């Protein structure tokens, strides 16, 4: 498992504990898909924290009936109660649609990270540039996972966003 | 076997018959239905690329031969004809529901609400004549394109093929008519869903969270 | 990659960091498709962001039922929340008809902006190339212009 | 498409964009039936705009039940809201018996203005040409004048 994506310059094939290291290619495929999806969702959450502070909350309502007006809602572990329940339901519904439209399962292309979302347009017949992009996706996902957990803890302990 | 006469419905050797209209020759329908369904326009990506027909409503005409050898249940061709007609009528109905509330044309009583305009135009002395004219025109364009024989799968015309094409469509070398038919069918289903939503909002307020203030 | 359109007399082959990876002619084709599309969109956007100033807003309503008018919808970035939501839906529907009627996949006329507009054209292949390059240059200029106009509308209180 | 009773004295094949494909004989036959019916209806309508003014409105009532009088129905677009709508329904019925009695499907004589009326027919194919082109040119001038009178009534607020 030392030739896959992931393994890089700062540390090599990183495995302080005993995960993998015993063959089990299918288990490694499951763990790689888990890592990729977690990194993607993380990166999104990291942006969802940084952007409402660097630029500012969206210019709209998010609830024209209830008049929440976006900016009234705070940023981070406190919008869980402010954003309307139907809004959270719609967000989770979009996430569920993203999960179920593809068919993540053994062998099929959805189990390696290819979820049909072909944005970040990368061309065929030019590998070792697709591979660099995928490795960057993995590394940024790992960094964003640790970062988003740190941001969760920062908001929780400090009582507010940052 | 049994003689040529005395053959009705379930008797052995009774060929299935279809002659509902007094004045038209008897038509003997084959099962088909499933065979026509397998090569039928529809079944886009939204349901997995396969013909989404749970409950098997397209197979009931085939089951007519097993039930009583009588055309009790419609052929899938009739089902497509009904779907097309419903889609067109519901497109017009949705546009009318959202146009009557803002526009008014004739000497009909001023009724922006869609659920009362029909009755109030019935009551209008100068609305009954107009609705009678609408009814006779619809009856003409409906009996001329009677289909009807699509109930047994022999309509001799593709579904929704009224004598109406003022533009160059269906005749240009380009403009694949299969895509146009699929768009018509899917937009018709969408309009039927929209009309059902309008009815639900009218009866159960807050059902569709976009027509809350609508009639 | 000097000879494939663009590359006008000002500067040469402008790519401080791009297309230097491997060439990848098909990646350049995709980026040219995106460039032509963005140029047409931005030309339309700049024209429709400057015209409501050169010429008065269209005579009419744009929403008789909602009693709106073309003259009481503010020009610019303030119009996104003023044009009726169904109006924006119809505009996006026409855009979707433009984007989905003819195929835009690779190795097709839609992949080079060739849809069949044919109104501004000629038959002299040299003049065809000159007009295509003119369209590309005007599109790039309109991209930068419309971004600058958007930012002028945003930072300031209104258009210009 | 030449020789089809359409080219006249001050004009030729007048198509700035008409007959967009310059073919499609079925489309052209449908357009011929359309134009001839439009022209006949227009001629009648201009005739009925200039008959009541130059010859006083009918002496009767036109509605004994609704107490309407011919001399009380205004001449022009305002008459549509004054003539009892049962009368317009009967006009529709006459139009139906005038359109659906004889077939006018493509290929049939009805699709060429040949509804078996004659009365002002002629005998020689060149005289046939003269009569047919006279009818068609008068119908075109009619259509023009009838929509002009439509707009005169709509704008000036009266028949003239
Ligand atoms: C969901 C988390 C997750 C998962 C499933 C994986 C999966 C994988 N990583 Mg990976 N990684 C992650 C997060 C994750 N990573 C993060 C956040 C970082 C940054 C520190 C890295 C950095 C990293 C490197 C540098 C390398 C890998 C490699 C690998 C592969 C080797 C198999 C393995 O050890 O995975 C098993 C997966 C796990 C054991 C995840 C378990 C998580 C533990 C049990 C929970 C506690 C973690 C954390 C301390 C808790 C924080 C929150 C807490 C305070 C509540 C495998 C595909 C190697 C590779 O590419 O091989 C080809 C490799 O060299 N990873
Ligand atoms: C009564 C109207 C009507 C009719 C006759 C048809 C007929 C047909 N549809 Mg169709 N359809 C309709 C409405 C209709 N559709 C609507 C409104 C939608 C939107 C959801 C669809 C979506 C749809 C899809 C996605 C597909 C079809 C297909 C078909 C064909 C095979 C299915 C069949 O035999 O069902 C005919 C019998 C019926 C439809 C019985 C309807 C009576 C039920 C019991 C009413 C229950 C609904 C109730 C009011 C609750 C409302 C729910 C809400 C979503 C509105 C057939 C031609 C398939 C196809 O194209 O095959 C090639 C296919 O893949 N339809
Ligand atoms: C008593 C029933 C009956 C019968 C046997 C007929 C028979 C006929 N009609 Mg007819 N019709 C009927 C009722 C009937 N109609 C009604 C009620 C109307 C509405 C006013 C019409 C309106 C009508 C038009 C406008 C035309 C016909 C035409 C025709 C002829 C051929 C085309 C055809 O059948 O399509 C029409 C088929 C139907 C209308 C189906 C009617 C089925 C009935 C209504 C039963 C419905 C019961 C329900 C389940 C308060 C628990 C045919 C002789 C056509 C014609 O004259 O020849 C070209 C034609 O153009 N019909
Ligand atoms: C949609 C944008 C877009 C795209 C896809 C292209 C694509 C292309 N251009 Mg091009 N161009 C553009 C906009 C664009 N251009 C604009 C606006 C200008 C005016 C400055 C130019 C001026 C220009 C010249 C002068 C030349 C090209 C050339 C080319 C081709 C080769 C270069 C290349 O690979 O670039 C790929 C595309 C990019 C690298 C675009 C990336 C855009 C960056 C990442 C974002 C920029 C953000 C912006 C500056 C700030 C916005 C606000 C921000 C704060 C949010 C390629 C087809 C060359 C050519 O014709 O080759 C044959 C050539 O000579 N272009
Ligand atoms: C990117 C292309 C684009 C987009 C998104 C818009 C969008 C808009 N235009 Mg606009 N416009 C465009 C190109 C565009 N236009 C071009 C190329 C011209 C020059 C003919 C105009 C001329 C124009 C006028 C004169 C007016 C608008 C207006 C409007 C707004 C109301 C919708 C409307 O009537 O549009 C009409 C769009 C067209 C006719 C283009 C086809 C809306 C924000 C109205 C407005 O809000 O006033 C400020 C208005 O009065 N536009
Ligand atoms: C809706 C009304 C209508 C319709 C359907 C037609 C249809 C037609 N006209 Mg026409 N025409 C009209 C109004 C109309 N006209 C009016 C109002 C005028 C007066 C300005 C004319 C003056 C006119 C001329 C001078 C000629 C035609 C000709 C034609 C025929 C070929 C051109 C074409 O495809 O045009 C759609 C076609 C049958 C041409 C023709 O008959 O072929 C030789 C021809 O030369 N038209
Ligand atoms: C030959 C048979 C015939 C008969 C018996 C009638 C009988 C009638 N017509 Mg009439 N009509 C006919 C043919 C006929 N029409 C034809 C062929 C045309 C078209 C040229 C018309 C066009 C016509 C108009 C435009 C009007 C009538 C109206 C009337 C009614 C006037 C009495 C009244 O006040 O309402 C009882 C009366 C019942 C009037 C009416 O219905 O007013 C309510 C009216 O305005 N008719
Ligand atoms: C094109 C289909 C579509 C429509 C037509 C539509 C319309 C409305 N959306 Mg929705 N939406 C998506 C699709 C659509 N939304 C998608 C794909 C997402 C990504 C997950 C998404 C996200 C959210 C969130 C986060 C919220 C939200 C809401 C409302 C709302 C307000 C109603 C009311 O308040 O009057 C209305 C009218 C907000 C809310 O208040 O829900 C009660 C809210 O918080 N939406
Ligand atoms: C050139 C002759 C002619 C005139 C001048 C005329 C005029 C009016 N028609 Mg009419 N018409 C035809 C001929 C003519 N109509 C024909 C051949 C057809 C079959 C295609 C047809 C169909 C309908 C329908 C279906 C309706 C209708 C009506 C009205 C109406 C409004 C009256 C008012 O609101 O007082 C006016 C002024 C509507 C109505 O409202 O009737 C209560 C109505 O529903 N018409
Ligand atoms: C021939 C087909 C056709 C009809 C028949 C039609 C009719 C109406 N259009 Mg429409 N339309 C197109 C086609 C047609 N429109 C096309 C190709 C475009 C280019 C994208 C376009 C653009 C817009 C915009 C931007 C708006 C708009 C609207 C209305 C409106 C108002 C209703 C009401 O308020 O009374 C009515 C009746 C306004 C709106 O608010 O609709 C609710 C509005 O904002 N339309
Ligand atoms: C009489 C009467 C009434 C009435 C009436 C009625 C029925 C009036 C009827 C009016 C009617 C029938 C109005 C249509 C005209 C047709 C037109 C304008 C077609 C134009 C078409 C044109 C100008 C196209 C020209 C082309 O050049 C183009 C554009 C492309 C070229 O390549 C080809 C040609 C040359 C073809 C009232 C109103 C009911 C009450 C009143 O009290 C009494």
């Amino acid at each position: 498992f030392e030739n896959e994506r992931g393994v890089q310059a700062p540390v090599g094939y990183w495995d302080p504990l005993g995960f993998a290291r015993d063959g089990n290619v299918a288990l490694f495929k499951i763990r790689r898909a888990t890592e990729i999806k977690h990194g993607r969702i993380s990166m999104l959450a990291a942006m969802g924290y940084i952007t409402p502070e660097v630029t500012g909350k969206f210019p709209g309502y998010l609830s024209p009936s209830m008049g929440l007006k976006f900016a009234d809602i705070p940023n981070g572990l406190a919008a869980i109660s402010k954003v309307p329940g139907y809004g959270w339901a719609q967000i989770l519904g979009w996430m569920a649609f993203c999960e179920i439209s593809v068919d993540q399962s053994p062998g099929k292309p959805g189990a390696a990270g290819d979820m049909g979302f072909k944005a970040f347009k990368v061309t065929a017949d030019a590998p070792e540039t697709t591979e660099k992009k995928l490795a960057s996706e993995l590394a940024n996902g790992r960094l964003a996972m640790m970062a988003i957990i740190g941001m969760f803890f920062q908001d929780g302990l400090t009582g507010s966003a940052w | 076997a049994h003689p040529k006469h005395m053959l009705v419905a379930g008797v052995r050797g009774y060929e299935m018959e279809w002659q509902p209209i007094p004045g038209d020759a008897v038509k003997y329908p084959k099962p088909n239905s499933e065979e026509m369904f397998k090569t039928m326009i529809g079944a886009d990506v939204e349901t997995g690329g396969e013909a989404w027909d749970p409950l098997g409503f397209h197979k009931l005409f085939d089951r007519n031969f097993d039930f009583n050898m009588l055309p009790v249940y419609p052929h899938v061709q009739w089902l497509r004809e009904a779907e097309i007609k419903h889609g067109r009528v519901c497109m017009l109905a949705f546009i009318g529901c959202f146009a009557q509330a803002g526009y008014h044309i004739g000497s009909y009583p001023v009724q922006p609400d869609w659920s009362k305009a029909l009755a109030e135009c019935y009551a209008s002395p100068t609305g009954a004549v107009g609705l009678f004219q609408i009814s006779v025109l619809i009856g003409w364009i409906e009996g001329k394109n009677y289909n009807g024989d699509a109930w047994v799968g022999m309509s001799e015309k593709e579904p929704g093929d009224l004598g109406f094409d003022p533009a160059g469509f269906t005749k240009n070398p380009d403009f694949d008519l299969k895509k146009a038919q699929l768009q018509e069918i899917k937009n018709g289903r969408l309009a039927m869903v929209g009309c059902a939503s309008i009815a639900a909002n009218h009866f159960i307020p807050g059902s569709v969270p976009l027509l809350t203030g609508f009639y | 990659f000097e000879s494939e359109l663009g590359a006008q007399a000002p500067l040469g082959f402008f790519d401080p960091l791009k297309l230097t990876g491997d060439g990848s002619v098909e990646a350049f084709k995709r980026r040219r498709q995106s460039e032509i599309k963005h140029g047409r969109i931005s030309m339309l956007a700049a024209m429709g962001y400057m015209t409501p100033e050169i010429t008065g807003k269209f005579p009419g309503y744009l929403s008789p039922s909602l009693n709106l008018k073309f003259a009481d919808v503010p020009n610019g970035l303030a119009a996104v929340s003023k044009v009726p939501a169904a109006g924006w839906a119809q505009i996006l529907g026409y855009m979707a008809y433009c984007e989905t009627s003819q195929d835009q996949s690779a190795g097709t006329p839609g992949a080079a902006g060739e849809f069949g507009f044919k109104v501004i054209t000629s038959d002299d292949d040299e003049v065809l190339k000159r007009k295509l390059a003119s369209e590309l240059a005007n599109g790039r200029l309109a991209m930068m212009a419309i971004i600058g106009m958007f930012y002028q509308d945003g930072l300031t209180g209104s258009a210009w | 498409f030449e020789n089809e009773l359409g080219v006249q004295a001050p004009t030729g094949f007048f198509d700035p964009l008409g007959l967009s494909s310059d073919g499609s004989i079925d489309n052209f036959k449908r357009r011929r039936a359309s134009e001839i019916k439009h022209g006949r209806v227009a001629m009648l309508a201009t005739m009925g705009y200039m008959t009541p003014e130059i010859t006083g409105k009918f002496p009767g009532y036109l509605s004994y039940s609704q107490s309407i009088k011919f001399a009380d129905v205004p001449n022009g677009l305002a008459a549509m809201s004054k003539v009892p709508v049962l009368g317009w329904a009967q006009v529709a019925a006459y139009g139906a018996v005038c359109e659906l009695s004889q077939d006018q499907s493509p290929g049939t004589p009805g699709a060429a203005g040949d509804f078996g009326f004659k009365v002002i027919t002629s005998e020689d194919e060149e005289t046939l040409k003269r009569k047919l082109n006279s009818e068609l040119a008068n119908g075109r001038l009619a259509m023009m004048a009838i929509i002009g009178l439509f707009f005169q009534d709509g704008l000036t607020g009266g028949a003239y």
